[PDB]
RNA sequence: CGGUCCGGCCGGGAACUCAAAGGAGACUGCCAGUGAUAAACUGGAGGAAGGUGGGGAUGACGUCAAGUCAUCAUGGCCCUUACGACCAGGGCUACACACGUGCUACAAUGGCGCAUACAAAGAGAAGCGACCUCGCGAGAGCAAGCGGACCUCAUAAAGUGCGUCGUAGUCCGGAUUGGAGUCUGCAACUCGACUCCAUGAAGUCGGAAUCGCUAGUAAUCGUGGAUCAGAAUGCCACGGUG
RNA sequence: CGCGAAGAACCUUACCUGGUCUUGACAUCCACGGAAGUUUUCAGAGAUGAGAAUGUGCCUUCGGGAACCGUGAGACAGGUG
C-alpha cells in the first residue's frame, strides 16, 4: 500500500472534476482514464466511467468503495472460458 | 483445557497448545503466557485450575475462533458482492495477489482437470 | 578409467580410535559434507555398542563387518550375444566397502528415533547375524550360487 | 533503436535536467515530517502536474552508439555488442580478455 | 612541517612503475627524503558479456580492468620539492592525486 | 630463540613460533582446545608433534588468519612442520615420508560460464 | 568455427591499445564516447588520405590524437593548413584543447587496414576480387612479410549465392600469442550488397613481450 | 622490546602475514629397469610442486542455405496525410491444459530458543551510508566517515555447547487467503519488493523414464556483483565444510 | 524452452483501444520574421490549443554574422516493415 505519511493519491484533473460535479449536483457520468486514483468519500454518490483499456465502464460509487483504486472496478482482460 | 469454547488444547507445552485456537499463533501465544504469568514450557496437564482461567481471560482479549471466522467471511464476502478486481478473483477461485495463472496456481485451482 | 591411471587417495585415521577403517565408515554415513555430524553419530553408536555387547569398540565393530562382508558377487558379463551373471570373487577392499555401505543403508531404513540408535541397533544385529544388512548379503551369496554354473564358463 | 526512440531519450534528459530542482524541493516537502497537511497535499498535487518525462526514472539507459535498450554496461555506456567490438579493436583502455 | 601523499593510479603496471620511479628520482634531485614506493592492492574490475547478437547464452567473453595503485610519501616537504612536482607532468595513461 | 614457519592451506596463512617449552599451544591468544572444538582439526594441529618425540618438549605460539576450521588447522600443521625442520634439519626425512612438508595446493575451482558450479552442468534434455 | 579477434587476444601481450588514458567511472563512458566521435569524424574526413589507425591519448586536460597515415602530405596540408582545421574541430568535439600528430607508415603494403581498405576500394570500383586478393598477397610477400592471409566474403562477383574465398602465403600463426599479427577488417558497399574483407599480416615473433 | 586506558591501543620495529613489482623453480634434468645403441614408458630420489602439477583463455579446413535484416550495417522489395510521429489508458503478467529449467520441502544427519567460532571475493558520490534515538519489525529521523588495504555495505552460514520437541501431517512444511503497514517511484488496481499479526494447502521421498559429476570435484552452506528508482529462486562470480 | 531480456507498474514498448500530427519526433539546404531563455492562468486524459508578464544578449562589421524559435515551399525525412 502507499505510505500513510504521503497521504492518498488522486489525480488533479479528476479532483477538479469531482468537486465541481458535487457542488453543482451534476449527475452525468464523469469519463476518466485515471485508474490509479483512490476513491475519496466525496464521490460516494457519483457515477465515474473508468477506461478498462478500450471502453469507459460505468461504476456507481458506494460507501463500501472508499479507499480502493478506481481501476479495481474496471476489468481489463476479457476471459469467458477456455472451451 | 477448554479455552476459547470448543477448542481443547492437548498435554503438549502450553505455548504450543494455545496455537490450536483459531486466531492464536506463536507470537500471540507467547503474549498470552507472558501477560498471564505462566511459563511457556509448562504442560497443560501440569497446569493448575487457577492458571487456566487466567489464560481464558487473556485469550478473550483477542478476536479468535468463531468471531474470526465471521470476520474473515465478511471480508471475503464484501469483496465478492462489491465486485472489484479482488472480488472476481475470489468468485472464480483464482490467485487474488497477482500470482501467475499460466502455470502453478494449483493451491487456488485444486488438482489438474483434463481438457 | 579407459587408461587405468588412478592410484589411491590417502584417508586420515579416525581421531578417537586411530582407525583408517572406521574413518572410511564415517565418510559413507556423511551427507552434505557434514563430517562432524557423522563422527558424533558414529562415536555415540559405537559407545552404545561397546557398553551393550562388552568388549571394546574396534573389535565389536570388526565382528559386525565380518558378518556382513560378502565373498562372491554376481557380475553381468557378455560372452557372444548372450550375457551371464558370472559369480566373481571380491577384493578385500571391495568387501569392506560393500559391508559398510549395506550397514549404513539398512540402518537408514529403520523406524528408531536417532540415526545413532538406528546405527547401533543395526550394527548389534549384524553381530548377531540378523538384520537387513546380513539378509541382503545372504541374498547376494544365494544369487551367486544359482550362477555357479557360469563360473569360468561361456 | 529507431530515430524516434533515441529522440525520446534526449527529451527525457532535457526535461529531467530542467525540472530537477523543482521536483527535489517538492519531494523534500513531502518527506518533511514536520510539514503541515495542506502543504504536503499541495506538494503531492504539484508534483503530479509536473511533466512525467521530468522524472529521472522514466529514462532507459541505451547504447551511446546504437541505442540498444538491453545488455547495457554503465561503465562503458555501450551495449554488450558494441563493448566487445571496441574492446577487441583496442579502443577501451585497460580492457582485455580476462582469465583466472 | 607537514607531509604529502602521492597517489598514482594507472591501467598499465609498466607505465605506473616508470612514473613512480620518475617521481622518486625527482624528489632526490630536489633533496627530499621519500618513503619508498608502496604497492597498494590492484583493483580488478571484471565484465561478462554475451558475444552473439541473438540467443546463444553460455557464449560469453570475460574482460578485466586492472587498476594498479602506488603510493609515495615525501616526508621532507622542501619548498623546492612541492613546486617541482606542480610543474612536473606524467604520462597520459597515469592519474596523479596530490594530498597535503 | 624463536623458530618460525609459514603454513598455508586453502585460503589460510598460519605464522608459528617455536621455543623449547612444557607443551603450551596457543592460537590467536587462545588455547588449542578453545580455538578448535573439532577433534579432527585438533588432531591435525598436533600431528607433527607426536610423530616426532617432541610432544611436550616445545612451546607453540600460532597466529592464523583466513580460511575455515580445517583450512586453518592444515595451515598450522604445515607451519609447525616447516618450523621444526628449520629448528632441526634432521627431521626432513621423517617429515617427508609422512607427507607434512608438501603444501596442499588444492584450491576452490572457479565457477565456469554455462555451469552452475565449477563442474556441475545444468540438466540436459534432448527433447 | 569462429575465431577470436587477433588484435584483442594479443592486447597487452604484443599489441598496444589505440586509446591510452585513465578515467574514473564518472568520466570513462564520456571519454570513450568522445573518442568514438573524434575517430568517426577523422576517418570520414580522411577517407582518401589512407589512414591506418587513430591513437587518442588523453593527457589530463587535453586530447593528443596521433594519426597513422601512409600519405602524410595530403593530411598535414600546405603549411599545416589542413591539420590546423582538423585540430580545431577535434578540440571542439572533445571539449579540451587538442594536439594532433601525424605518424607516417613506411610500408603501406604491410599494414592490414591499408590492404583491406585498398581491396574494398577496388571491389567498389568493380575490380575482380581474385585479382585484388592475389595482388595484395604478392605485394606483402615482396615487402618482406612473414605471412599474409586475405579473406573476402559475400556475393563475390555479384553472385546470387554468397561465398568465402581466401589466399594465404607464408605463416599466419593465429594461435601463437607472441606473433606480431596485424589484423584489420573493412567492408565494400557494392551495388549487389556488402562484401567483407579481412586481412591478417604476420610480421614475426616478438621475443621479450612489450619491450 | 618499553608502557598501558589492556585494544596494534601509544612509542617503536621492518622480523612475519600480506600487498605488488622484479626474479628463481621443473627440464624425464638425475638414478635404475624396459625398449629396436631410438622415441618413449615404468619405478626411485631430491623437491613446495613430476612428467601436460591444478584451472582458464586459445576453437584448423569445413558442416548444418544453423541463428540473428528486432544491436548495427546492408542489396532488393514495400508504406510515405502512413507501415512515419505524439499522447493517455490497457496489454506483454490472460489460464480447461501440456512441457522445459529451477526453488522449497516432504524432517530428527532435523525444527525451534539461547550463547559462541572460522572466510573469500566484491561494490560505492543524484552513491555506500556508520554511530545514537524511535518502531514488534520492514523502516524512519539525525548525522560521522569514505571516490576507498583507511569509511560503509557487513552479523558469514553450515559449525560448536546447552535445552526442548520424540516420529506426529507434527514445534515438519510454508503454499494460500484476511487484516495492518513500510519503502522506491508522478503513480504500486490490473502488475513491485519487503514487514507484522492471523491463516496453516499440497507434500510422509515421487510411474514409465531421465540428468549431472573422477577431487577440493559432487553434495551441501553462506557471501558478493552486474542489470537496476524499485523489482532474483535467474545469471555471473566468491569462499566454508567436504 | 531462467534463450535475445545484465532485471515489462509508467518508461522500456516494438502490441492494442481511443484522441491527435503531416517536410514531420530525428537531419541538412532556402526564404520570411523573430535573441535564446524565464515566471505564471485556462481547457483537456495527455498530446496539444489558447493567453499573458518578463527577458533583447554574443562578436566585430556597422548592409552584418553566429546560436536557437516559429512559419512556408520542396529536395527529403522516417519504418523494431
Ligand atoms: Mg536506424
Ligand atoms: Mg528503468
Ligand atoms: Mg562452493
Ligand atoms: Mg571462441
Ligand atoms: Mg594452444
Ligand atoms: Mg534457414
Ligand atoms: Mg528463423
Ligand atoms: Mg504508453
Ligand atoms: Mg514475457
Ligand atoms: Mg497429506
Ligand atoms: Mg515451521
Ligand atoms: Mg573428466
Ligand atoms: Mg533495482
Ligand atoms: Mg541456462
Amino acid at each position: 500500500p502507499r505510505s500513510l505519511k504521503k497521504g492518498p493519491f488522486i489525480d488533479l484533473h479528476l479532483l477538479k472534476k469531482v468537486e465541481k460535479a458535487v457542488e453543482s449536483g451534476d449527475k452525468k457520468p464523469l469519463r476518466t482514464w485515471s485508474r490509479r486514483s483512490t476513491i475519496f468519500p466525496n464521490m460516494i454518490g457519483l457515477t465515474i466511467a473508468v477506461h478498462n483499456g478500450r471502453q469507459h465502464v460505468p461504476v456507481f460509487v458506494t460507501d463500501e468503495m472508499v479507499g480502493h483504486k478506481l481501476g479495481e472496478f474496471a476489468p481489463t482482460r476479457t476471459y469467458r472460458g477456455h472451451a | 483445557a477448554r479455552i476459547a469454547g470448543i477448542n481443547i488444547p492437548d498435554h503438549k507445552h502450553a505455548v504450543i497448545a494455545l496455537t490450536s485456537i483459531y486466531g492464536v499463533g506463536k507470537t500471540r501465544s507467547k503474549a498470552i503466557l507472558a501477560a498471564a504469568g505462566i511459563a511457556e514450557d509448562v504442560k497443560i496437564s501440569e497446569l493448575s485450575e487457577g492458571q487456566i482461567d487466567t489464560l481464558r481471560d487473556e485469550v478473550a482479549k483477542f478476536v479468535v475462533e468463531g468471531d474470526l471466522r465471521r470476520e474473515i467471511s465478511m471480508s471475503i464476502k464484501r469483496l465478492m458482492d462489491l465486485g472489484c478486481y479482488r472480488g472476481l478473483r475470489h468468485r472464480r477461485g483464482l490467485p487474488v495477489r497477482g500470482q501467475r495463472t499460466k502455470t502453478n496456481a494449483r493451491t487456488r485451482k485444486g488438482p489438474r482437470k483434463p481438457i | 578409467p579407459r587408461r587405468r591411471v588412478i592410484g589411491q587417495r590417502k584417508i586420515l585415521p579416525d581421531p578417537k580410535f586411530g582407525s583408517e577403517l572406521l574413518a572410511k565408515f564415517v565418510n559413507i554415513l556423511m551427507v552434505d559434507g557434514k563430517k562432524s555430524t557423522a563422527e558424533s553419530i558414529v562415536y555415540s553408536a559405537l559407545e552404545t555398542l561397546a557398553q551393550r555387547s562388552g568388549k571394546s569398540e574396534l573389535e565389536a565393530f570388526e565382528v559386525a563387518l565380518e558378518n556382513v562382508r560378502p565373498t562372491v558377487e554376481v557380475k553381468s558379463r557378455r560372452v557372444g550375444g548372450s550375457t551371464y551373471q558370472v559369480p566373481v570373487e571380491v577384493r578385500p577392499v571391495r568387501r569392506n566397502a560393500l559391508a559398510m555401505r549395506w550397514i549404513v543403508e539398512a540402518a537408514r531404513k529403520r523406524g528408531d528415533k536417532s540415526m545413532a540408535l538406528r546405527l547401533a541397533n543395526e550394527l548389534s544385529d549384524a553381530a548377531e547375524n540378523k538384520g537387513t544388512a546380513v539378509k541382503k548379503r545372504e541374498d547376494v551369496h544365494r544369487m551367486a550360487e544359482a550362477n555357479k554354473a557360469f563360473a569360468h564358463y561361456r | 533503436a529507431k530515430q524516434s526512440m533515441k529522440a525520446r531519450e534526449v527529451k527525457r534528459v532535457a526535461l529531467a535536467d530542467k525540472y530537477f530542482a523543482k521536483r527535489a524541493e517538492l519531494k523534500a516537502i513531502i518527506s518533511d515530517v514536520n510539514a503541515s497537511d495542506e502543504d504536503r497535499w499541495n506538494a503531492v498535487l504539484k508534483l503530479q502536474t509536473l511533466p512525467r518525462d521530468s522524472s529521472p526514472s522514466r529514462q532507459r539507459n541505451r547504447c551511446r552508439q546504437t541505442g540498444r535498450p538491453h545488455g547495457f554496461l554503465r561503465k562503458f555506456g555501450l551495449s554488450r555488442i558494441k563493448v566487445r567490438e571496441a574492446a577487441m579493436r583496442g579502443e577501451i583502455p585497460g580492457l582485455k580478455k580476462a582469465s583466472w | 612541517n607537514q607531509r604529502i601523499r602521492i597517489r598514482l593510479k594507472a591501467f598499465d603496471h609498466r607505465l605506473i612503475d616508470q612514473a613512480t620511479a620518475e617521481i622518486v628520482e625527482t624528489a632526490k634531485r630536489t633533496g627530499a627524503q621519500v618513503r619508498g614506493p608502496i604497492p597498494l592492492p590492484t583493483r580488478k574490475e571484471r565484465f561478462t558479456v554475451l558475444i552473439s547478437p541473438h540467443v546463444n547464452k553460455d557464449a560469453r567473453d570475460q574482460y578485466e580492468i586492472r587498476t594498479h595503485l602506488r603510493l609515495v610519501d615525501i616526508v621532507e616537504p622542501t619548498e623546492k620539492t612541492v613546486d617541482a612536482l606542480m610543474r612536473l607532468d606524467l604520462a597520459a595513461g597515469v592519474d596523479v592525486q596530490i594530498s597535503l | 630463540n624463536q623458530y618460525y614457519g609459514t603454513g598455508r592451506r586453502k585460503s589460510s596463512a598460519a605464522r608459528v613460533f617455536i621455543k623449547p617449552g612444557n607443551g603450551k599451544i596457543v592460537i590467536n591468544q587462545r588455547s588449542l582446545e578453545q580455538y578448535f572444538g573439532r577433534e579432527t582439526a585438533r588432531m591435525v594441529v598436533r600431528q607433527p608433534l607426536e610423530l616426532v618425540d617432541m610432544v611436550e618438549k616445545l612451546d607453540l605460539y600460532i597466529t592464523v588468519k583466513g580460511g575455515g576450521i580445517s583450512g586453518q588447522a592444515g595451515a598450522i600443521r604445515h607451519g609447525i612442520t616447516r618450523a621444526l625442520m628449520e629448528y632441526d634439519e634432521s627431521l626432513r626425512s621423517e617429515l617427508r615420508k609422512a607427507g607434512f612438508v608438501t603444501r596442499d595446493a588444492r584450491q576452490v575451482e572457479r565457477k565456469k560460464v554455462g555451469l552452475r558450479k565449477a563442474r556441475r552442468r545444468p540438466q540436459f534434455s534432448k527433447r | 568455427g569462429q575465431k577470436v579477434h587477433p588484435n584483442g587476444i594479443r592486447l597487452g601481450i604484443v599489441k598496444p591499445w589505440n586509446s591510452t588514458w585513465f578515467a574514473n567511472t564518472k568520466e570513462f563512458a564520456d571519454n570513450l564516447d568522445s573518442d568514438f566521435k573524434v575517430r568517426q569524424y577523422l576517418t570520414k574526413e580522411l577517407a582518401k588520405a589512407s589512414v591506418s589507425r587513430i591513437v587518442i591519448e588523453r593527457p589530463a586536460k587535453s586530447i593528443r590524437v596521433t594519426i597513422h597515415t601512409a600519405r602524410p602530405g595530403i593530411v598535414i596540408g600546405k603549411k599545416g593548413e589542413d591539420v590546423e582545421k582538423l585540430r580545431k574541430v577535434v578540440a571542439d568535439i572533445a571539449g579540451v584543447p587538442a594536439q594532433i600528430n601525424i605518424a607516417e607508415v613506411r610500408k603501406p603494403e604491410l599494414d592490414a587496414k591499408l590492404v583491406a581498405d585498398s581491396i574494398t576500394s577496388q571491389l567498389e570500383r568493380r575490380v575482380m576480387f581474385r585479382r585484388a586478393m592475389k595482388r595484395a598477397v604478392q605485394n606483402a610477400m615482396r615487402l618482406g612479410a612473414k605471412g599474409i592471409k586475405v579473406e573476402v566474403s559475400g556475393r563475390l562477383g555479384g553472385a546470387e549465392i554468397a561465398r568465402t574465398e581466401w589466399y594465404r602465403e607464408g605463416r599466419v600463426p593465429l594461435h601463437t600469442l607472441r606473433a606480431d599479427i596485424d589484423y584489420n577488417t573493412s567492408e565494400a558497399h557494392t551495388t549487389y550488397g556488402v562484401i567483407g574483407v579481412k586481412v591478417w599480416i604476420f610480421k614475426g615473433e616478438i621475443l621479450g613481450g612489450m619491450a
